[PDB]
């Protein structure tokens, strides 16, 4: 159920990224019931697009990804250096609803 | 759309613990609320989920013992009640709900929390 | 329908019956019955009311504005309320609508609280709107089952079918006396007559 391992590590860009991040999965989960938070320095999370259909309430643009069951992709287009945090992936669904690795970003 | 949690706790190795989730902004009387795992320079690890409409929760695999959630309808709480505490638990806890109103809401868990701070020494 | 039972000789706790005088009410009739029969914690039975809030007369049974008939509420720490968390007395609750006076919802379903609809297998959110009642008979005081019966009168315009004046006086005779024997009324002397009448 969890060999989520989300593929990038570590990359340092300044802005003018054209970078994607893939939640890879155990078996294809359902879209829509799918999650991508995105952790900061010494505060909480956040929620940017709640399973890969559409994007959520009101967060910065520019960047919007989807993806399939096994592969469930994102990508960010050229976002400002403050949106330079540790994101994390989720599912739902199947107790226990496991999150991901997480991936990490840099300059 | 506040959340205040309680101040950081500190314990003995292996007696209880609680934590509080005062939740306000939002219809506490149909939602979910969930709980989870954190510490410094480490991953997070989902702990249980809570539908405080109506009594139902699960686990994680390492939380089916020693845990159990706690409903606490009035005063728009949450308790979660931690027995065996062990050293590898100095974590901030969490807390996370839906924005719900009406019946029908928001999928994605956007109201969170801060956590507390517990520390299992001395 | 023997309403004297009820309240001249009865142990029934809280017999507020709004709509009609609990006294008389023998001697008013309306069209039809509707007996009803339910089980309810001991602190939410007051949900009984017209309209108000709580999870009664929203999701539950709800309680038409201006209604006429009477309910009893009585307790019920025995007959059928025993140890460990009955079977039967669950909930209803999560539905989209606060529902509409008199209609019955003998329907279960996957309540629905997101954007999209699980196609029947629980998860997230899709909450199963039924959860038991875990009460036992040594639970506090404002929790124990109390059984209420709500009586149900019609206001329309159709005849009445439950009736039923009673009352009783005895028979004189040989004396100037008012009589009201089935309507009729008059002032005589009242003897014995030998003329047949026929059936």
């Amino acid at each position: 159920e969890i060999v989520l391992t989300q593929s990038p590590g570590t990359l340092s860009l300044s802005p003018g990224e054209r970078a994607t991040l893939s939640c890879r999965a155990s078996q294809s989960v359902s879209s829509s019931y799918l999650a991508w938070y995105q952790q900061k320095p010494g505060q909480a999370p956040r929620l940017l697009i709640y399973g890969a259909s559409s994007r959520a309430t009101g967060f910065p643009d520019r960047f919007s990804g989807s993806g399939s069951g096994t592969d469930f992709t994102l990508t960010i287009s050229r976002l400002e250096p403050e949106d330079f945090a540790v994101y994390y992936c989720q599912q739902y669904g199947n107790s226990p609803w496991t999150f991901g690795q997480g991936t990490k970003v840099e300059i | 759309m506040q959340l205040v949690q309680s101040g950081p706790e500190v314990k003995k190795p292996g007696t209880s613990v609680k934590v509080s989730c005062k939740a306000s902004g939002f219809t506490f009387t149909s939602s979910a609320v969930q709980w989870v795992r954190q510490a410094r320079g480490q991953r997070l690890e989902w702990i249980g989920w809570i539908v405080v409409g109506s009594g139902n929760t699960n686990y994680a695999q390492k939380f089916q013992e020693r845990v159990t959630i706690t409903r606490d309808m009035s005063t728009s709480t949450a308790y979660m009640e931690l027995s065996s505490l062990r050293s590898e638990d100095t974590a901030v806890y969490y807390c996370a709900a839906p924005y719900c109103s009406g019946g029908s809401c928001f999928d994605g868990f956007d109201i969170w929390g801060q956590g507390t701070m517990v520390t299992v020494s001395s | 329908a023997d309403y004297s039972v009820l309240y001249n000789s009865a142990s029934f706790s809280t017999f507020k019956c709004y709509g009609v005088s609990p006294t008389k009410l023998n001697d008013l009739c309306f069209t039809n019955v509707y007996a009803d029969s339910f089980v309810i914690r001991g602190d939410e039975v007051r949900q009984i009311a017209p309209g108000q809030t709580g999870k009664i007369a929203d999701y539950n049974y709800k309680l038409p504005d201006d209604f006429t008939g009477c309910v009893i509420a009585w307790n019920s720490n025995n007959l059928d309320s025993k140890v460990g968390g009955n079977y039967n007395y669950l909930y209803r609750l999560f539905r989209k609508s606060n529902l509409k006076p008199f209609e019955r919802d003998i329907s279960t379903e996957i309540y629905q609280a997101g954007s999209t609809p699980c196609n029947g297998v629980e998860g997230f959110n899709c909450y199963f709107p039924l959860q038991s009642y875990g009460f036992q008979p040594t639970n506090g005081v404002g929790y124990q089952p109390y059984r209420v019966v709500v009586l149900s009168f019609e206001l329309l315009h159709a005849p009445a079918t439950v009736c039923g004046p009673k009352k009783s006086t005895n028979l004189v005779k040989n004396k100037c006396v008012n009589f009201n024997f089935n309507g009729l009324t008059g002032t005589g002397v009242l003897t014995e007559s030998n003329k047949k009448f026929l059936p």
